[PDB]
């Protein structure tokens, strides 16, 4: 099947639909929020591994929260859970790539980029380990380059999506009539 | 073409200021050219379906409860499972002929996959004595002994199983008891599956496929060893 | 195992008044108790089960009552022919006991 | 209409085998636990053992060594044998159908219908 | 592995690509028809009840059609197509939610939104169910209005994304280029 | 940049009025500023491509099938199973000393992961007497005993089995008596594995990984329970 | 779960993100180049045979090419990586559809449309077989018709979307405004 | 509201043509009107964050490696298991006792379903000898006999599973001997699985639960028939 | 070109064990069934039984109880073992190579290589 | 089990006339028969299989026809040679049976 | 500190049983291999064997079939008994703690803490 | 099986010499000796394990060297409280060996 979980609800007001890390969740312990358009990618896609750790992480909140905890784990638990909130296959394309000596996220460390002013953030990535070391920023710097594109292109692309969601393309084929038959009109006077 | 969509949508659009904007450039470029029960939104109404389930007979089971102690797994029109949660036990040995039954093969095929498939969903079970069955003539009864932290028992697990099997109507049976993260405690000292002929048992609960298709996943996910070579 | 003793062992009482008997549990039941009135010369008869149902043909003056370890059987009025003895039963899963049982005599 | 009949020699001399037999007329056979009580002269009743559908069995523990209680679903039946009958065992001999309801509390249970009973006498005379 | 499942050609001439649910599909037993627009977000979605339940009706539909039936189900059928079928992590999703007095889906009941004039529908949504009863309507309003609000704007963004396969950007370019070059000459004259 | 590209696919963009009227208006604003084998829509032609499955040889098995009675998995280039419907039964014992196999360990390892795959994919196999097998010297020898509603028994299971590991070609031998549901019954007695040496066997179907691929998630999942603690 | 495998880097200068069957790949061996566009589609698709026929041999070369290879199979590679390349629910819906006596893919044969001036293509589909034998091309020429139509369309549609992520919204309302204000100003000469 | 948006990315898109013609029109028109540590993109930083999986505790185990020769994986803030490769082995008897185990039910739960995983997760196991266990007392110690192409043997399925399972630091104990595919080969003898008492162990890496989540799907995957009826 | 090669004495007398040897040489010994057949004076040919490459065996009813039939696939031969030999017994032998097919209607089997034959006789001279 | 009854039990005929055997299996057949001939001084010679089917080095002159229960063999023209004794054989699973032969002589 | 200290009759007649006991005071029970080892009259060093805290045994072969070692967790003893001794069994025996380092190379084993040890002479004065 | 065969059988040293003293494996070890010091009247004192590493106690004077078969216990300066006979040991899984002795006397 395929993975289920819903994110619970942002405990942060930069973020309505996003997703904040704790200082627990955080080995430099200190909050960390996502915003919604990088959240909302974690809906669709099946090969982003941060997504299946926030979903881990949101269940165990929701788990200890809502459930009667104890010292004693209930293996049960999340031996029934786990596929609904992760992609095992994405372990196993990671598994693969280790055996085959490709560099392979091991779900501990993760990069994004973020806006210098506006604080928008990409969705986090794997830092890829490979011979028991990270990846050097200068050996996938060619992806974070991607990255900071897609940044703004999706950007500018949402402006028109909202736009396109309240304008009626008929309003603005009216408009381009209009204009076209001022501009017609206005050649008989001269 | 597009004209008419926006004309029909004029309440909608019109808080928007590029909207408005358009709206008057467009009437004054065309002036110049002369010259020279539960609504939404207004017009959204709220509607509900209800699926009929039992339509489904012919290729899947369907389960239903009918009250706190009876619920049942129907097979087609003419054969099911009844499921109890009982104080009173049917069988007083420890025998389960399983093999003999296979051996004989004089069971229902679906009944027994389904008996299966709920034996081998129980997370843990290690208590072999805890399950007694009677299969003589090709009948199908089993019964799973509840009796004693609640979560490693065997009741816990047999009663994880049953709550997924009749999902949709096991719940009133069920957390009683009040348990430790998910385990499942009740006062009944018996859970006694028996085949049984078809009839309309759904007081409770609307017959539905999808307890049992939900426990085809789990099958042997939370089984222990018990030999070296399986 | 659950056993039972009756109180009293026999009673003596004019038609009319009150009969009222006890049954004892040396533990909480495992189910309610139930009632049979007995005559010489015939099968025991149910009165009571699930300590206050009445059985098929049990005259309304046949009541029981109780819970955890003490029942009792009332008979409101007692006719001539309810001069008996009276037993209470339980049962466990898989066993069944008897009440010692109660003489009720004129 | 239920009836229990009832059948099975009460007359025997000590350490024979007492055999009784009991065939139900009257609504189905299954759910039902059928009965052996007896009540020894100048006793109370006695609870020898109860068997079901299934040939599952209940037992009093101090007659368990001699005791045993079948069934015939053919013709709806069910037999007591009583191995090595000494004077003890005198005793008017009832089978019954028994009913308990464990679905819900209070849970209750109760013997509704009766045989008749046979008189068991050993003796050597 | 994922759901594959194709829905069925659907029964009503008023959705083309749409799916009908008959009489006997449906507790009241009459038809209802669903277009085009919402039945196609069920080949793409993994976390819809409704979505799931078509495609089993609709194996349902196919294989007494075209197999030999009899009273004697096969389970082995259903057992071995119930995956290409639904997705069960969302059984499992609602499983969880049950356990954590979290409202879910026990797939009975749905709720649609329906145009008064035009007749177009969303997509049926699970109408869930908590402490024994179905959710009062106030208490998931909101979800209620976001499907309308959705229900306008993905209808504007759909007049966009069909003008956009049909009027090749370039001709909106040398549109644009030529009204410019005549307000640029207009100008001269003046 | 886009004008060219408009320009090239102009004959599929007439029909819309908006182009036209783009068009016309684009025109008209220049000329005042002036004054101051199978083809497809036309252009698109159907292509086909056959993949070449025996490329896939040396990291997953693949299936082909000969004719109506033989067909093979071969595992690289050297060693496979031979799968062949037949009356004639070349073992008439009822021993399957899987445990003495396994103890001995003389057999390919892959070649009895396949046959354990097959096996443990068969919907509700429950006559052991049916299987009958050989091992000695780490050969593989396996004999299904297809002779006998046909649907509860074990010749269905074992066919539908066949059928998907042998998927391509299988079709052949198969469904002579259609029976009710997805049920298949052939005129064959018997179905026997064997190892053999690779050779070009595909004369009816293509090699392909397919079945075997597909089989993996079937195993286990309408085996019937033996013993309470597996 | 969901596959995984990334298709790795092409051998063809013509497309740059597509992927390239080789000779060794194809009955009738020649070269057969795909595009970044029909490729892309592999990436989120979930019902294209061809997507998990090309993950089978993207693994295939990987595991020859990184992994020591010899004449006696692993087949516990390939029995653990298989979910992580393929969706055997695929699998299973062509083989209901065969039991169900539907035309079914066997994932031998695929066809594609091919532009024949510019020489981009569509993403292959399967032939499907019946009765023994390869389909009749008037048999699903709808299907090529859709195709054809799907090509056009997608083009267009995606000159629109790279202009969006490259022309700010903002930029085309400034021009809009300014136009306006210009041709209000004009008609105060006249 | 759009116009300070666009204002804001002027340096990323000043490059394309068409928005130098748009501006130029723009300024036109309007005078016409008038008339009458790591930075990307110059804007981006890259930033990181690493996940403390600790927080996991109370729900899942969390597996991690101490040195080449001791990893762990923890069940809660109380207990867990040992996993040693080592030359010593510490039982030496052909008895695991599991069904003597599970009549006692002595162990802990949670424990018993992480061997059982470990166990089914085995690829090809057919050497019931090299796997011994110690259960009395309800203690959990599991030894794998590591000693002998590296492939078909029982060393390169264990430890196919060890390394899965401590996934994350296992690599430093393993494929010192180099083999064909994924094969493995180490210089250790014996696999040793014993409960222990909670301790910070994780010096080597991180601890993790992705390794445990990863082998839950692979149990019985590749495990072989033993018997007919299983 | 096949022969097969019959060994073992033919002179016996009543309640011995007769032992007779097959060697095959030409082609495969596999997807054969070697087969024991005899003719007593006077009457038909009867079959003894039959064995394959894996030791499965056939046997005919009348015989079964002291017939024996093995192989041994290292020099390609197989053995006949009959106990208690009585009057009866008395026959030519013949070891055959059979081969059946049973892959498509119809079905057929036949002993297509015939070894000589031996005598065996069983007399108290 | 299935036995074979041949007919008839002998045959007088001579040389160039046409010689035609029956055999009658007590059930359909499991498989289709073989014919052998046999004369005295060697072993029994394949003549036919599948009941149609003429073994190597068999003259064109042996043929053989039938299904079910009845099969048939003929000779168009006997030789001096084709004298001798044939039989009918049939093979169910793992079980030969003959038939009791029919004696052809001059 | 660490002390074995080792108890038993060092006077014995042939045939009989010698039965030796080890306390251990100090340190983990656990970990470690509780060996025994005699030394004859006139002989080096001699493994006799040794048990850890799972009871699981190695022992001497030229003394396995007389041998047995056994453990008690409860108060960190072991035990040696050896049947039918004879003459050759006369020597000085001692009970060592052993540990084995497997986990990295070079391995290395080691008898670390020594008890007093026990003269054992067997004769028929 | 592993065995020791240490050299020479008696060493006669004088105070403050070097003493040198062999242990040869049939085979490559499976773990590196260990060599101990006996005198009469106690127990043997372990002095060297893993070849090359003193126990505690053991005065710097105490050295070992070796692997594979071939290993040696040295003493770079003795004392007169060195002379004893010295062995070594060595353990494969589950048994345990030892070297004959060597006799260091003055
Ligand atoms: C999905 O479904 C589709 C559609 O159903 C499946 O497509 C089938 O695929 C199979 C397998 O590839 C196809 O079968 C192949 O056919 C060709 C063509 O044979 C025809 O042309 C020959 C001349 O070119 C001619 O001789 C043939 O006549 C023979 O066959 C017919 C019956 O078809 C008989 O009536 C005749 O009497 C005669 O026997 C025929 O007209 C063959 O090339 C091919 O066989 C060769 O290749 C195999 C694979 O390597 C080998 O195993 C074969 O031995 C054979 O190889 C060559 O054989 C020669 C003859 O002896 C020999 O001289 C030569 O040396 C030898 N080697 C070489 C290198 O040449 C094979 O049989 C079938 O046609 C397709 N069916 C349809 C309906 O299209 C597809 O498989 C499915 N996919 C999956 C994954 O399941």
């Amino acid at each position: 099947g395929t993975f289920t979980w819903t994110l619970s609800d942002s405990e942060g007001k930069d973020t309505p639909g996003g997703y904040c890390l704790t200082r627990w969740m955080l080995i430099e312990a200190e909050l960390k929020c996502f915003g919604n358009t990088a959240v909302a990618k974690c809906n669709e896609k099946h090969d982003e591994e941060f997504c299946d750790m926030l979903r881990l992480f949101d269940f165990n909140k929701q788990a200890i929260q809502r459930l009667k905890a104890e010292a004693q784990m209930s293996i049960q638990l999340i031996n029934k859970a786990v596929n609904a909130l992760i992609n095992d296959q994405l372990i196993m394309k990671n598994h693969l790539r280790d055996i085959m000596g490709i560099p392979y996220c091991n779900y501990s460390k993760y990069w994004y980029l973020n806006h210098t002013t506006t604080g928008r953030t990409s969705l986090p990535k794997c830092w890829l380990v490979s011979n028991g070391s990270y990846l050097n920023e200068t050996h996938f710097s060619d992806d974070i380059e991607q990255q900071a594109d897609n940044m703004i292109t999706e950007m500018l692309q949402k402006e028109y999506m909202e736009r396109q969601g309240k304008t009626p393309l008929g309003l603005v084929d009216l408009f381009v009539f209009s204009t076209s038959f001022y501009l017609i009109s206005i050649f008989l006077h001269l | 073409g597009q004209i008419v969509t926006f004309f029909q949508e004029v309440p909608h659009v019109i808080e928007e200021v590029m909207n408005i904007v358009l709206i008057a450039l467009s009437v004054l470029a065309v002036l110049k050219g002369l010259y020279n029960t539960s609504l939404y939104k207004g017009v959204y109404e709220l509607q509900t379906l209800e699926l009929n389930m039992e339509t489904l007979n012919m290729t899947m089971p369907l389960s239903c409860t009918k009250n706190n102690s009876h619920h049942y797994i129907m097979v087609g029109n003419e054969t099911g499972l009844e499921l109890t949660l009982t104080n009173t036990s049917i069988i007083n040995h420890k025998f389960c002929n399983l093999s003999d039954a296979h051996k004989k093969n004089l069971y229902d095929h679906a009944l027994m996959s389904i008996i299966s498939t709920f034996h081998l969903s129980i997370p843990n079970f290690n208590q072999y004595e805890a399950m007694s069955c009677d299969f003589n003539g090709g009948k199908i009864s089993v019964q799973y002994n509840l009796s004693h932290n609640h979560c490693g028992t065997v009741a816990n697990g047999v009663l994880q199983t049953f709550m997924r099997m009749a999902w949709g109507g096991s719940y009133i049976a069920l957390d009683s008891g009040r348990g430790n993260w998910d385990c499942i405690m009740t006062s009944y000292q018996y859970l006694i599956i028996q085949n049984t002929t078809w009839e309309d048992h759904c007081q409770f609960s609307r017959p539905s496929p999808i307890g049992y298709l939900g426990l085809l996943s789990q099958r042997t996910r939370d089984i222990y060893i018990s030999r070296r070579l399986l | 195992e659950i056993v039972l003793t009756q109180s009293p062992a026999t009673l003596s009482l004019s038609p009319g008044e009150r009969a009222t008997l006890s049954c004892r549990a040396s533990q909480s039941v495992s189910s309610y108790l139930a009632w049979y009135q007995h005559k010489p010369g015939q099968a025991p008869r149910l009165l009571i089960y699930g300590a206050s149902k009445r059985a098929t043909g049990i005259p309304s003056r046949f009541s029981g009552s109780g819970s955890g370890t003490d029942f009792s059987l009332t008979i409101s009025s007692l006719e001539p022919e309810d001069f008996a003895v009276y037993y209470c039963q339980h049962r466990s899963d898989w066993r069944t006991t008897f009440g010692q049982g109660t003489r009720l005599e004129i | 209409q239920v009836q229990l009949q009832e059948s099975g020699a009460g007359l025997l001399k000590p350490s024979e085998t007492l055999s009784l037999s009991c065939t139900v007329d009257g609504e189905s056979f299954n759910g039902f636990f059928w009965t052996w009580i007896r009540q020894p002269p100048g006793k109370g009743l006695e609870w020898i053992g109860e068997i079901n559908h299934l040939a599952s069995t209940g037992y009093n523990p101090s007659l368990k060594s001699r005791v045993t209680i079948s069934v015939d679903t053919s013709k709806n039946q069910f037999s007591l044998k009583l191995t090595s009958v000494t004077a003890a065992d005198t005793a008017v001999y009832y089978c019954a159908r028994g009913y308990s309801y464990g679905f819900a509390w209070p849970n209750y249970h109760y013997l509704d219908v009766w045989g008749k009973g046979t008189t068991v006498t050993v003796s050597s005379a």
